[PDB]
């Protein structure tokens, strides 16, 4: 029986392997070699966030673009006006495990992550003077390690025990759990029309799903190491995914294959977190090398340094109407690039 | 479970002193500015004392400034408006007011029930253009009250408040920032404005859409509210 | 000053926030955090038997001192990339039983030591001291006799008593450290009594906090 | 004295 | 039943249809050049109407 | 003499500018975060710096005799800057010491106290009021030509002058020099009494109670024998008695100012020596 399963599953991995180069013939390599060169794009710390005293690991943008929450191991949760460098919230929490923090599309909700196993929402728009835990959801196996919602009541979060899962608020109970990576899951990221999804595991693997069908779709493939980051195109029919064989890779939804690699013979530094720009021009990327790198989208040249950090930086979030760019990094420093 | 009590009042010859107490509850009493804001007995509102969040900062009116004494007890959520020098002008009903401020926020958001004491015998000004509109279930009604200056900021956004204050309660916001509806504001109400004139609509009001109107300016100390835009049944 | 009267107050907040963020943090450098790890059945409940979800805290006060303890037994997953946590803490408290020479999981103590010796020797713990201790000698003692130590290393060329296999342990356990300029490896023969078992550890940490203050400083 | 222009030398002097 | 879920995950893999490439890439270079006026990264914009500025 | 004095001199100019260089490489680019210490030797090593670039221009005076064939302008802007790096050198050993104590002995109540900013203000207050302490110096240097460029000398001093002096010399040296003593004595002690108990690897403290040990007794060595001789040229100079000595303390200053440079040059390499950190940011550097 393991004999042919194992011959099954390799004639059939040729057959894809064989389809896919297929459609294959003319690469974007040559395919954007007309068109007006980018000038050099020189971003200046416009603000910079100062307050926590621990290392950042996650952050999200509001849909304002004024608002904007960081998740520190100090205890804290802030949410920050980047418009005037004002803290609106100091949420305490009980544990300063945090390794993932996402903001709702509301404005009234906000998720932490953690090593507890546990989800860490908060509700912020309430009747008493002070932020309280909305709902405690348990039953992941696995370090948190992404989470997004999706909307007021829906969330999708990942874990560290190679899964990720669906959530409700007011029931608590995973509605559909996504079950398949044979490696332990990073990241993910949401399309615009909030229909589809992608997460990237350590397995060198990134997976599309869809949360109404709960399974898994199509299964993108290319990469030499394990991924950390990933951000979907502002169309919504691509993504980009940053690993640590410091190498870029783009992968489209439609022609399941790898567009073109990002690779620089200078640094051997992996991609703590990917972002695109308001027309996906512009693939800034940070990278452990104690700052951050901004990549063409068509041409994969450079544009531009990001650099102003004390330490390596892992995180990296743009604004919804792609005006300004935040860069958090382990020094306890936020920085706003314009 | 949200209440703002006072204690206090009653007759009290003029030349005297008086003790108010604000004991709150059903909320954390450590981070909701305090208000004393003042309802004569006939009509008009206006804004006496204003402490922030620790102690920080506080604000006296004018016609109270040098005899008016406001602090709170944080581990007892009990605000205190000691006065001196009694007159009969401090013969009034005195409200305590919360309030927050950050982006976002909603102050004057609760009112306090009330304390009735009585006494033996460069400002902006806001001017309503009418105090009576006859008005008849189910209709549309424009209130409309004027500003001596501009209230738009530089920052985009303009500084106006709204409230209701339905005969034998407390007066409940209904619109702040001129722009933004308050919590358990029916869609009825709306508003708008463009800087010196603002105006605010009310539709298909059935039963609960009577009283007096209050606007006023969330721009200096002073805190100006309106005169009165009494509604009436027919 | 181009400020408005709500602006005014929202800096008042950010003020009171961050003086609040202060504080909190001050009072949390004072306690000392320690690190517990193990190899598979480690015996890594004698600290809190003494002294007294992926991850749990255990919490103790001395006189004039504070512990905070963390566990990661049940996060059972890939240990590089949930270790950037636990950067700065004040030691690494690394349980080893002497009871495994013989008993076969291939050799525990292989195990055990090639966890000591790729968490020791790592990118994120250079500057962090490690605890070692050592458990279960009453049955060590009653297996010396019946077993020897030649069954887990080959190279043991000496008399199977107990004062040298616990020598021979302690050197080769405090071997595998490359990095002796920065780091230094405590041991100790874990006792029935709890104040025998964390007398050391305050010991450890009282010189261990000396160390890295005079470090920072440039003293040292 | 004065007149005798003392030279202080190298590092200041009284 | 692991192997069984696995060969029917890659028969749907395999079920779904191919397409070209050089229509992706010409939607993405549409997409690229359509958005491009309002990208405030790409284009500079004046210090006017940039609420970032000191 | 006039032969020992120049070599002497150039020895200490050159080791000061190499180990200036290479310390200012060495912290100069580095990834990481910054320390609060690395300021303070950053400042330390500028002042030290400019305390002996004229140095070459000034041996010419004690090469032959008095020989000033440079210029002239040039004396008065050495004279400034050599005293006004004198006043950096002290202000800021002491700065220094009384971080460390801070840090080391009392790390409660300094350990939100003592900030990045605060220590950069310090600097900046520290130097400006150096620069303005150093303007009489300035001022009283001139030349003199009477017999071919004689020396670039000036007039004594004023009674008030004196008592200026001396009361500059009391709140910049003396005041300093006791809380140095204070402090690093208290440092020793502490170290002292954390060594004694019977520890595991509480012998491998050795280390910075040597550090402290040297630099104290390099620091009362090398600094104080010239401040102590002029504090007995003004307190004899003000007494007015037939306490009036020879050239025995003339003497006593001039071997004594080489004695200052020596401190000031030796700085940089018993931080490269008895420290890590920057001994593994200069060799890496350097490659």
């Amino acid at each position: 029986e393991l004999d042919q399963l194992r011959q099954e599953a390799e004639q059939l991995k040729n057959q894809i392997r064989d389809a896919r180069k297929a459609c294959a013939d003319a690469t974007l390599s040559q395919i954007t070699n007309n068109i007006d060169p980018v000038g050099r794009i020189q971003m200046r710390t416009r603000r910079t966030l100062r307050g926590h005293l621990a290392k950042i690991y996650a952050m999200h943008w509001g849909t304002d673009s004024r608002l904007l929450v960081s998740a520190s191991q100090d205890g804290k949760l802030i949410i920050w006006d980047s418009y005037t460098t004002n803290k609106v919230h100091a949420i305490p929490l009980r544990s300063s495990w945090v390794m993932t923090c996402a903001y709702a599309p509301s404005g009234n909700y906000v998720a932490c992550g953690g090593l507890d196993n546990i989800c860490s929402i908060y509700n912020l728009k309430t009747r008493e003077g002070n932020v309280r835990v909305s709902r405690e959801l348990a039953g992941h196996t696995g370090y948190l390690s992404c989470c997004r919602f999706l909307d007021d009541n829906q969330i999708v979060t990942s874990s560290g025990d190679t899964t990720c899962a669906l959530w409700d608020i007011e029931t608590g109970q995973q509605t559909t759990t996504f079950t398949g990576h044979t490696g332990d899951v990073m990241s993910l990221s949401l399309a615009p029309d909030t229909r589809l999804f992608v997460s990237g595991a350590c397995d060198a693997s990134a997976k599309l799903w869809d949360v109404r069908e709960g399974m898994c779709r199509q299964t993108f493939t290319g990469h030499e190491s394990d991924i950390n980051a990933i951000c979907f195109f502002p169309n919504g029919n691509a993504f980009a995914t940053g690993s640590d064989d410091a190498t870029c890779r783009l992968f489209d939804l439609r022609a399941d294959q790898e567009l073109m690699t990002y690779s620089h013979d200078n640094i051997i530094c992996g991609i703590t977190s990917v972002s695109f720009s308001k027309s996906g021009r512009l693939l800034l990327a940070g990278y452990d090398d104690f700052n951050c790198n901004v990549w063409d989208a068509l041409k994969a040249d450079r544009a531009g340094v990001l650099a102003g950090h004390d330490n390596r930086v892992s995180c990296l979030g743009v604004t919804d109407d792609g005006m300004a760019v935040a860069t958090g990094s382990w020094d306890s420093f936020l920085k706003i690039w314009n | 479970d949200v209440q703002l009590v006072e204690s206090g009042g009653g007759l009290v010859q003029p030349g005297g002193s008086r003790k108010l107490s604000c004991s709150a509850s059903g909320f954390a009493f450590s981070s909701f500015g305090m208000h004393w804001v003042r309802q004569a007995p006939e009509k008009g509102l206006e804004w006496v004392a204003y402490i922030s969040s620790g102690s920080g900062t506080i604000y006296y009116a004018d016609t109270v400034k040098g005899r008016f004494t406001i602090s709170r007890d944080d581990p007892k959520n009990t605000l205190f408006l000691q006065m001196t020098s009694l007159r009969s002008e401090d013969t009034a009903m005195y409200y305590c007011v919360r309030s927050i401020y950050y982006y976002g926020s909603s102050p004057f958001d609760f009112w306090g029930q009330g304390t009735t004491l009585t006494v033996s015998s460069s400002d902006i000004v806001m001017t309503q253009a009418t105090s009576s509109v006859p008005v008849t279930p189910g209709e549309s009604v424009s209130i409309s009250c004027r500003s001596s200056k501009s209230l738009l900021h530089s920052n985009g956004n303009t500084y106006l408040y709204w409230f209701l204050q339905r005969p034998g309660q407390s007066p409940q916001l209904l619109i702040y920032r001129m722009s933004n509806l308050a919590s358990g504001v029916p869609d009825r109400f709306s508003g708008s404005g463009s800087g010196t004139a603002f105006t605010l609509t009310i539709s298909r009001l059935e039963a609960e859409d009577v009283g007096v109107y209050y606007c006023m300016q969330h721009l200096e100390y002073p805190l100006t509210f309106g005169a009165g835009t009494k509604l009436e049944l027919k | 000053c181009t400020l408005s009267a709500e602006d005014k107050a929202a800096v008042e907040r950010s003020k009171m926030i961050d003086r609040n963020l202060r504080e909190d943090g001050e009072k949390a450098a004072k306690e000392v955090k320690l690190l517990l790890l193990g190899a598979g059945e480690s015996g890594k409940c004698t600290i809190v038997k003494q002294m007294k979800t992926g991850i749990v805290e255990t919490h103790f006060t001395f006189k004039d001192l504070y512990f905070k303890m963390f566990d990661v037994t049940a996060q059972r997953s890939e240990r590089k990339k949930w270790i950037h946590c636990f950067e700065g803490v004040t030691a690494i408290i690394f349980c080893v039983a002497l009871s495994d020479y013989d008993l076969v999981l291939m050799n525990r103590m292989h195990a055990s030591m090639k966890l000591f010796d790729s968490i020791c020797n790592n990118k994120w713990f250079t500057e962090t001291s490690i605890i070692l201790f050592l458990n279960k000698k009453d049955l060590f003692e009653e297996k010396i006799k019946r077993s020897p130590l030649t069954i887990c290393y080959p190279e043991y060329t000496g008399s199977n008593t107990y004062e040298e296999a616990a020598a021979y342990i302690q050197c080769q356990f405090e071997d595998l450290n490359r990095r002796k300029d920065t780091k230094e490896i405590y041991t100790h023969f874990t006792c029935s009594t709890d104040t025998k078992n964390v007398q050391f550890v305050f010991d450890a940490v009282t010189d261990v906090i000396i160390k890295n203050n005079l470090k920072e400083c440039g003293l040292y | 004295e004065p007149r005798l222009w003392v030279v202080p030398g190298a590092l200041p002097q009284v | 039943a692991q192997a069984r879920k696995l060969v029917e995950q890659l028969k749907m893999e395999a079920n779904i249809d191919r397409i070209k490439v050089s229509k992706a890439a010409a939607d993405l270079m549409a997409y690229c050049e359509a958005h491009a006026k309002e990208d405030p990264l790409l284009t500079p914009v004046p210090a006017s109407e940039n609420p970032f500025r000191e | 003499t006039s032969v020992f004095l120049p070599v002497f001199y150039t020895a200490v100019f050159l080791t000061g500018v190499l180990g200036n260089l290479v310390l200012m490489g060495a912290l100069h680019f580095k990834p990481g975060s910054r320390r609060l210490i690395d300021i303070f030797i950053i400042n330390l090593a500028a002042s030290d710096f400019i305390f002996l670039v004229t140095l070459p221009l000034w041996v010419d005076k004690e090469a032959s005799l008095g020989l000033w064939r440079t210029g002239s302008f040039l004396c008065k802007g050495s004279s400034y800057m050599i005293s006004v790096n004198m006043h950096c050198s002290v202000l800021l050993l002491t700065c220094m010491s009384v971080d460390r104590y801070l840090a080391i002995v009392w790390p409660v109540v300094s350990r939100k106290f003592r900030r990045t900013d605060c220590a950069y203000v310090v600097c900046a207050s520290i130097w400006f009021i150096s620069c303005l302490l150093g303007l009489p110096t300035l001022l009283s240097r001139e030349l003199t030509l009477i017999d071919d460029k004689p020396y670039c000398a000036e007039k004594k001093a004023t009674p008030i002058k004196l008592i200026w002096s001396l009361v500059a010399l009391i709140f910049t040296f003396f005041v300093p020099l006791l809380s140095i003593v204070t402090c690093y004595c208290c440092i020793a002690r502490k170290l002292c009494a954390h060594y004694q108990q019977s520890g595991k690897h509480n012998k491998k403290l050795k280390k910075s109670i040597k550090i402290i040990f040297i630099v104290v007794a390099a620091f009362l060595v090398s600094w104080l024998p010239f401040n102590t001789f002029k504090f007995l040229a003004i307190v004899s100079g003000l007494r007015q008695e037939h306490y009036l000595p020879s050239a025995i303390l003339q003497l006593g200053m001039e071997v004594s100012g080489p004695l200052a440079f020596a401190n000031s040059c030796v700085n940089p390499f018993i931080y490269y020596i008895f420290d890590s950190y920057i001994r593994r940011a200069i060799v890496h550097c350097l490659c």
